[PDB]
């Protein structure tokens, strides 16, 4: 987010002197981008001192909020909104058979606060036009992550959800984050944009053939990004 | 306090009329509300910031 | 069912747009704010297209009712700063071709290229 804004009137000075014709060619201001209410990423008691099967739900409802970037209310997300790398903070105390498989699903947190700064900082008029329907259907992909947040929410609520329940559900999601997230560090970490970011997309497609779950993501993801080009 | 009134009071900051439970104190960012019933209000009341914008 | 998150966020996305879409078209009239409205269908989302989409048929309505006056009569209208000729407001008499309409450079659009105003004028 901060650095991002050097990043983008140099790209677009580039450009600019490429074309004879660009015209009339708006940017979006910067407090679209400042505002954690315009972008989809983001009292306070020690849990450890409950019984365990209240600590099960406060854990569980409080972690399907920090997913998509926020604080439940016992763990909360540490504010930065910048770089491709951002931290959760878990408190201190839990029971230990909940506590580690907490632990296990935490990752998908961060894989999802650094996709979607991507997703918000690429979708403009200075990364070229195949990168910006890249993070545009990057965005249709956090779209299913937070439509299955929503479902697992409504189900947990009405006492159907459980830890396990909710670490079954979200492995499959756990793998599109994981690959959303890497793609994103590695554009944004090499400055690339355009159609070195459409050759990419293409290695990572050739690279998982063994999975299919996977496979059919970099698919998408390459046929989504190739329209404009 | 029961849950029925937050039920109440968010149906209204959809409409961008204040609750009594849940106030806008600054206008910069969104509604801040005045156990499970307090975790909703991080991703709701964002929409009432929004549809006030 | 999450005291009505559920039903809130098909209208939620919908709300975000449109209130990005508030400051995207900040302080612009006429040409400039159907650039700022063509902007967000210039992206590869289906929804967010199709949400604006819809406001940008409604918004270059007065736009055109401008160009279809132009084209066809040879007097512009408007009542703003919102049409991509500037005329001369000054008399000429058969000398009226050479000076009397040059390009206004704020008010043409995004979806039309700088060759289609110049030839329209």
């Amino acid at each position: 987010l901060q650095q991002s804004l050097e990043l983008k009137r140099k790209m677009l000075r580039d450009k600019q002197n490429k074309k004879n014709s660009g015209q009339h060619l708006p940017i979006f201001p910067a407090w679209v981008y400042e505002r954690p209410a315009l972008i989809g990423d983001f009292t306070a008691l020690p849990i450890g001192t409950l019984p365990l099967a209240s600590q099960e739900s406060a854990v569980v409802e409080d972690l399907l909020y920090v997913l998509v970037g926020v604080d439940g209310r016992y763990v909360s997300a540490q504010p930065l909104a910048g770089r491709q790398s951002r931290t959760f903070l878990v408190d201190p105390n839990l029971d230990l058979s909940i506590r580690e498989l907490v632990h296990r699903i935490l990752p998908v947190a961060a894989s999802y606060s650094a996709v979607t700064r991507f997703i918000e900082e690429k979708s403009s008029f200075e990364y070229g036009q195949v990168n910006h329907a890249l993070a545009a259907a990057m965005r249709t992909l956090v779209k299913e992550h937070l439509i299955l947040v929503s479902q697992l929410e409504q189900l947990h609520r009405q006492g159907l959800l459980s830890l396990q329940k909710l670490w079954f559900y979200i492995q499959p999601a756990m793998r599109t984050m994981d690959i959303l997230a890497s793609l994103a560090t590695s554009v944004d970490k090499g400055e690339c944009l355009g159609g070195s970011t459409l050759s990419l997309l293409h290695d990572r497609s050739f690279s998982y053939t063994g999975d299919s779950q996977a496979q059919e993501l970099c698919l998408y993801l390459t046929k989504a990004a190739s329209a404009p080009y | 306090i029961t849950e029925a009134a937050l039920v109440r009071d968010i149906l209204y900051v959809f409409q961008g009329i204040d609750g009594k439970n849940i106030k806008m104190n600054n206008t910069e960012n969104c509604y801040k509300v005045e156990r499970s019933l307090r975790d909703t209000a991080v991703r709701l009341s964002e929409l009432g910031w929004l549809h006030n914008k | 069912l999450r005291r009505l998150l559920v039903w809130t966020y098909d209208p939620k996305i919908r709300l975000k747009t449109l209130a990005a879409l508030v400051d995207h078209c900040q302080g612009r009239k006429g040409g400039e704010l159907a650039s700022a409205v063509h902007a967000y269908t210039k992206t590869g989302d289906p929804y967010m297209r199709s949400l604006v989409q819809h406001i940008l048929s409604l918004v270059s309505h007065p736009v055109l009712s401008f160009l279809y006056r132009w084209i066809y009569d040879g007097e512009l209208e408007d009542t703003y700063h919102e049409f991509f000729v500037a005329s001369d407001p000054t008399v000429k008499t058969d000398r009226l071709w050479h000076d009397k309409y040059t390009l206004r450079k704020s008010m043409i659009p995004s979806f039309m290229t700088m060759d289609q105003s110049r030839k329209v004028l």
